[PDB]
């Protein structure tokens, strides 16, 4: 919910920065929510799903962006318990990311994004949402813990993939038939003022389109914060329209459409993943920013790192759950 | 009245209706099919006001002379067909007829009804125009007559396939344009509502302009006649009243700079609407220092503009007042009271000098000092200051109730069907002090029966309309309520110009005495009158070829369902649908008009194609007031000329553009600053 | 012009003068005696602006001696009409500042053109002509005669400031009143009165912030009748009109008046051309004050303080004016066209059309380079703001620069005044020009007879080094109502450095009599024989041989420094220089035993603060509720009264009876 008057009122996105708490990625980037979801899926279904790849949207968007946005370094667990590749971040690497996480400008940017998200949403549908909680959005905290998400059974080649996704907010309500169409993703960046600004804008839209298109989210409401953390203008996008806008830009008309190449590369990556590991074989998928030529798919050994990674990624709750499933 | 002020101050609002018929499409001037594109701009909904048509007395300049009911029914049907043809709705038809009025209203037309009886007696030394009222046998014949017309139009015109007609006859409790307001608010509380659902209303009262702003639907307008050259066989020209353009005006005016709180135009309009309800309305007498003819609306706006920077907020919010906020406005106005009294007195004396060049006892002398004391004992006939001080303070308390009761009545429905202002006069702005200490409350109550209103609204000269049993308690001197029925009443002239605008002082009807006598006469009433003496719920009529026609039959005729929460649909109607009694869609709906072949033929139709279902609104909710989500604004009409000529014009009283009507474009927001698209909109075409 | 608007908007500040008749007291038919009570009201000081008498128009005497007696007869009438009791100040124009030189060249050059087409002295009034010298000594004789031959003039000083004194006419009066306020002993209830014709006097009366003030002038729309102009009445209007609510700082009518008279100097003055969107007859003063009060609550302070600008405040003021001229230009063109067919029914710029800013600067400067326009249009703002600062100082702190001038013929639009705070303002006082330098810099080619014969070569010769400064014909830029009613005489501005070199080459060739007229001097002062200070000054300046004696607030109220006059002889006799003519009262010679002529000088200058004094007693209030309600809420609207009292400081209490004061409690409870 955001009328034009609110963005005409020059809302500040920096108020209450000190209140911005945030959780840690180590226990956040865990398959446990998806693991529970699949737990009930096989609880009432009674048979294991044909889905093979299970992960979070972050890994997928990173590897889609790789052919042209390759400025990323990561390590990916490739555990293959029960013939279902549970790709997720390497848990020791998560602890190292805390040091790699390190400043103040970046944290201010994340706070600006979350404040913009909180300002342009509503905890309840507009009719039943009383006026007091309409005019209380700016006086609340910015909790980076509680989120709403859903699991999507997308498909590439001949493999079914389950992807979780932190849904920002639905458009006007929750459609019980096709919930994906009603979903919206909220993002904000610095306002455009010159050609370099719109080039960085185009790259940001490339990665955002990759994200949404993997989740199949049509709408994009995209904020434009100014230098001093204040929203100035907002505008919307459609997922399918992004490539056409990018490759038909009258300003700076000048290669080819990276979307098809990224999709084909991601399909090749999926084929590589489903052809490389046979069963119950833990690996470590990684990429160095200096590589720029190849993907590092190494397998871990010594029966200690493998076991600790299996225990960390998959709690015994899921492991014991499959026991009766085979029964 | 104030319509002239709206026309003068806001010129671009009015626009003539393009009444084009027999369009020469492809070289043939064939009659315009209902499915043809509208040159007035496309429309979604159409809320009629049958009380805007059914008044033979409202147009006495010509000689219509409706003598037989069949003639007037045929004329009404033809006029409704004409207005719908020139409007061309596409989703919903709402038909509103005045029902049982709230307790605070019939007193205002008791003066009007008694005046119609008073001057009639003096005129003794023509159809019964007082028969248009709930509970009469005429409305019962009118209610069923239009239901045939609704069934006829759906099953004959191919263009009426998707239309849904909603009927709210006079049996439905509530006032006419109050029904329209409540209906839109129910569609407002549905989360699946479409924010771009253009509406429009046919109406005559000037309150419809303010109510159109109250609903806060930008894509809105009003259908109105010429009322310019109609004073003087040929079609009467009509005028559109584009409230969407008017929203552009008030946005510019009500944008006062330098506020400690953020500007909110839609919140300002609520204050602006509230401003126009001291200057004039039909529930409370106007303040003695206020006159719309004296452009008092511009006055209150000015004091409103100066006061806001000091204030921390708005006078009202979602129809609820801020007593400290209004107190400052009223107190500030009290200073101007002395000046205008003398100014009004001097100008009329100056005016009287111009004709001199060409050619209860009043005596208050408002232009002379000390009038405040002299005003009260003159009216209430008591010289004791203690009596005056007690009456003056108490009478202010009731006045604040009304301006609070009326605001809810236009925003949250009727808050009370028992309150009524117990005085014939308004207090000065000076007396509006210590308001915050006062307390306000209401009780919803129950509506009066249609017969109960008749004895509370008919005079002694119209005993025929009311059932003949009640004539004993109405006209005979032995009646215990005969004191409520005087042949002559003291018309307090109040120093006006002509007697017709005086105040018909009448005793206020006691509630207990009014109804207790009626309960002794309910037993001997006829069943036909008894059925006519019961309020019901409105009616929805649905065509066969409509998209949701099978769905209702599937549940209300096959599954034996009782209540089906219909929610939104193709036509946009929402609520609960129930089936009429044991009614079957197998009989024939006869035509009760007994057509005389004077106007068309009107063939009769069985009950096979169409289907009617008992309708009901969505559950009542505390309706807020702000623009919706995803709403697309229309094209801007004002281009920097009337923007300036109204900011600094001060006093400016010296081809339709349908392209500006309806939503324009698809973006929810306007491209400004850095927005890529805005950058492309300016930089890309620059180089 | 302005006076009509003041009359219609403010009706009670104007009143007729009760001249009574020749026999003021009836019964005994006593003729007018000076000691008799004044029906107009008692007055303490009186200032005369000699311009209104020396140039009374009425287009008639032709010779100097014909109207000297007429001037004395007329001046004697106005003095009797008011009857001052303490001081009489006589002001005569001196060498005006350089800013007014350019605005004076166009006045005289136009009259030269008015002479040329007439062919198909009125210019001898300017300082430095021999007519002034005859006039200068004429006043000295009249002052001496009146004091020594009138019993009612026993205790009244007369201060003479002839053309030899540097400074403008009214500027002498303004500086004098400010000097009286720097003396701690000054009486705060010395009612003043100044006689003049210029409309600036109404504003300048409020500059002194002396509530007991008034102005005397004859009825323009009429023995000639005269109109009193009570400034104390006007201050009652202003403190009501300018009292707006919701101020973040406490209300101060003294600063409000300073701001109010400030905005009256954009609409019209005599040093800077008005803004293209501003016209006095178009009620532009109401436009500014309306704008001023709307924006006032937003700021943290007033526009100016003691004549010093607040650039951020003024930058904001005209900002919303820069959003109105588009509507103003449209209204002008529309109404002008509407006026065109009014009598019918019974170009380069096109200001109404948008984008006029480009055409205006391009056409008026004969160039279209955008950089050149940007350079010029930005340089205009810096100069124009300097003048407004210079003028505002000129009315509050004396002349702040004797050589500054506005070097362009047109004013910038309301939009261009942006980035004001970055501008720097600097002034150099310098020295005013000698009277001869002032003459030929303003006298046109048709009035060389006033100029000394030696300098005429540099004026009329074709080989003169400065002949370029003297063109016989000049373009007449219309830019006005119809043809020439406000035509701009485009004249190249005089270069000072070049000019000063040429003129000083002829100083050696002038006579001693003219050299005596080529020097700036100081004003003088006279005293009656029966006056209190007559023994005191003679005891000090003539018995003790004192070089200089300092004054303070005294019986008359004059203050300053007195120095013995070398030319004055105690035993001499003053002889009237004007040859006596029939039909007038012969003026006998009077020995210097009956008066004293002492050189005078004011107190040292100080930074004058603009707030009322202490112990000031206010008069009554004519303003009832109806009087101010018709102004507070009246918006746009279309005589004997009481002057014997309700003029001076009525009452003896500095404060007013209000709230819980003991005396106030007595009166309110006296009735109850």
């Amino acid at each position: 919910y955001l009328p034009d008057g609110d963005i005409d009122n020059s809302i500040d996105l920096s108020v209450g920065s000190k209140h911005f708490l945030l959780g840690d990625s180590v226990e956040l980037s865990k398959l446990d929510p998806i693991l529970l979801a699949l737990k009930e899926i096989e609880k009432e279904s009674g048979a294991k799903t044909k889905d093979r790849i299970i992960t979070w949207r972050g890994i997928m968007r990173k590897l889609l962006t790789l052919p042209y946005d390759s400025e990323e370094d990561f390590v990916l667990d490739v555990v293959s318990f029960d013939g279902q590749l549970f790709i997720q971040f390497n848990v020791p690497y998560l602890k190292s990311k805390d040091v790699q996480k390190q400043t103040e400008f970046h944290k201010k940017l994340q706070f600006s994004g979350y404040k913009f998200e909180k300002m342009a949403t509503l905890p309840k549908p507009w009719p039943e949402c009383t006026r007091k909680e309409i005019d209380s959005r700016a006086k609340s905290k910015c909790n980076n813990i509680e989120q709403y998400g859903a699991i999507v059974r997308t498909g590439i080649s001949r493999i079914k993939i389950l992807i979780g996704g932190a849904v920002a907010c639905t458009a006007d309500y929750y459609d019980e038939n096709d919930p994906l169409s009603r979903y919206i993703e909220l993002k904000t960046t610095r306002t455009i003022n010159q050609y370099k600004d719109m080039i960085a804008f185009e790259k940001k839209l490339f990665r955002t389109w990759a994200q949404c298109f993997l989740l199949g989210i049509p709408k994009i409401i995209y904020g434009f914060r100014d230098d001093n953390c204040i929203l100035r203008t907002v505008e919307e996008f459609s997922t399918n329209d992004i490539p056409l806008m990018v490759k038909n830009n009258p300003l700076n008309e000048q290669k080819e459409n990276c979307y098809m190449s990224s999709i084909n590369f991601y399909g090749a990556v999926v084929e590589w993943l489903n052809e490389s590991v046979k069963d119950d074989q833990v690996w470590k998928l990684s990429y160095a920013k200096r590589n720029r030529q190849y993907l590092v798919l190494k397998e871990v050994t010594d029966e200690n790192e493998k076991q600790q990674i299996v225990d960390s990624a998959i709690p015994a709750w899921f492991k014991e759950w499959r026991s009766e499933l085979r029964n | 009245a104030l319509f002239r002020w709206l026309s003068r101050k806001y010129p671009k609002i009015i626009s003539p209706v393009i009444q084009d018929e027999d369009v020469d499409i492809d070289g043939e001037s064939r009659p315009t099919r209902y499915e043809d594109p509208n040159p007035n701009g496309e429309l979604d909904n159409l809320y009629l006001d049958m009380n805007g048509i059914v008044h033979p007395c409202s147009h006495p300049e010509h000689k219509p002379v409706p003598e037989t009911e069949d003639e007037m029914m045929l004329d009404v049907f033809a006029y409704t067909e004409n207005v719908i043809m020139m409007a061309r709705p596409r989703k919903v038809i709402y038909i509103a007829v005045d029902g049982v009025a709230p307790r605070a209203k019939m007193n205002q037309q008791r003066s009007r009804r008694f005046r119609s009886a008073q001057d009639a007696k003096d005129a003794n030394e023509t159809w019964d125009s007082n028969a248009i009222t709930p509970g009469t046998p005429f409305m019962h014949r009118l209610a069923d007559s239009l239901r045939y017309w609704a069934a006829y139009k759906l099953t004959t015109d191919p263009g009426w396939s998707g239309i849904e007609v909603i009927i709210s006859d006079a049996s439905v409790p509530g006032e006419g344009e109050h029904k329209i307001m409540s209906y839109v608010r129910s569609l407002r509380s549905s989360p699946k509502h479409d924010p771009n659902t253009t509406h429009c209303i046919y109406g005559l009262a000037a309150a419809l302009i303010f109510l159109g702003l109250a609903t806060h639907e930008p894509h809105f307008k009003i259908l109105r006649e010429d009322v310019f050259a109609q004073d003087k066989d040929k079609k009467t020209p009509f005028l559109w009243l584009h409230l969407n353009i008017l929203r552009e005006y008030l946005q510019i005016e009500l944008n006062v700079p330098g506020l400690s709180f953020p500007f909110d135009l839609e919140k300002s309009i609520d204050d602006w609407v509230f401003i126009c309800f001291f200057c004039g309305n039909d529930f409370l007498p106007h303040l003695p220092s206020l006159d719309v003819r004296d452009n008092s609306i511009t006055t209150l706006v000015t004091i409103w503009k100066q006061i806001l920077p000091t204030m921390k907020g708005y006078l009202t919010t979602d129809g609820y007042l801020n007593l400290p906020a209004v107190e400052r406005l009223l107190a500030e106005l009290a200073k101007k009271e002395d000046y205008i009294f003398r100014k009004r007195y001097e100008d009329e004396k100056r005016s009287l000098e111009n004709q001199k060049r060409r050619k209860k006892n009043e005596e208050i002398r408002l232009w002379e000092p000390g009038y405040r004391k002299r005003y009260y004992e003159t009216k209430f006939h008591t010289k004791d200051p203690q009596k005056v001080k007690k009456i003056a303070r108490n009478m202010v308390q009731k006045y604040i109730e009304g301006v609070s009761w009326v605001l809810l009545y236009y925003y949250q429905g009727c808050p009370s069907w028992n309150w009524y202002y117990p005085y014939h006069y308004a207090p000065f702005a000076a007396d509006f002090v210590n308001l915050s200490e006062l307390k306000i409350e209401f009780v919803e109550g129950t509506p009066f029966r249609p017969y109960e209103q008749l004895m509370s609204v008919l005079p002694a000269a119209s005993s025929h309309n009311l059932p003949d049993v009640f004539r004993s308690l109405m006209s005979d001197a032995n009646s215990e309520i005969i004191d409520f029925y005087p042949e002559e009443f003291p018309l307090d002239m109040n120093g006006k110009k002509v007697i017709w605008q005086a105040i018909p002082l009448l005793p206020f009807i006691d509630e207990n005495r009014l109804l207790k006598a009626v309960q002794s006469k309910y037993d001997q009433l006829t069943e036909d009158e008894k059925f006519r003496n019961t309020n019901r719920s409105e009616i929805l009529v649905l065509g066969r070829s409509h998209s949701h026609y099978p769905t209702l039959v599937k549940e209300l005729y096959e599954e034996g369902k009782d209540s089906y929460e219909f929610q939104v649909d193709s036509s946009g109607v929402s609520g609960v649908a129930i089936k009429l009694q044991s009614f079957d869609r197998s009989g024939v709906l006869r035509l009760p008009v007994k057509q005389l072949e004077g106007y068309r033929h009107y063939p009769d139709i069985s009950n096979r194609d169409f289907l009617m279902v008992e309708f009901k609104q969505l559950p009542k909710s505390h309706a807020k007031s702000m623009i919706l989500s995803g709403l697309i604004p229309h094209l801007r009409r004002l281009t920097q000329e009337d923007k300036d000529s109204i900011l600094y014009g001060g006093t400016n009283f010296y081809a339709d553009f349908k392209q500006y009507i309806g939503p324009h474009g698809k973006s929810q927001y306007l491209p400004r600053q850095g927005g890529y698209k805005a950058f492309i909109q300016i930089h890309s075409d620059e180089a």
